[PDB]
């Protein structure tokens, strides 16, 4: 009952590859990434208001 | 009645090879 006290958060976000590139040396393996299987639609868990 | 989940299991749309290959021109 405390938030404080969490061991972990998990969030799903909506994100796209320009928003990745805005910070190259952040982030690693981006040409591995498949963007068709990862999809709104195939994602049942995510709950959004895009078409 | 009973308790439906709310889900609406879909099927996602099948994926087109060929279209993207070809150039349109106008008419």
């Amino acid at each position: 009952g405390d938030i404080n006290k969490a061991m972990f958060a998990i969030v799903s976000f909506e994100t796209c590859k320009a928003d990745l590139l805005k910070e190259k040396d952040r982030y690693h393996n981006l040409n591995k990434i498949d963007w068709q299987s990862s999809a709104p639609v195939n994602e049942p868990d995510h709950a959004t208001t895009t078409p | 009645t009973f308790f439906w989940l709310k889900k609406a299991i879909i099927t996602a749309r099948k994926e087109q090879y060929f279209m993207p290959l070809a150039s349109v021109t106008n008419m």
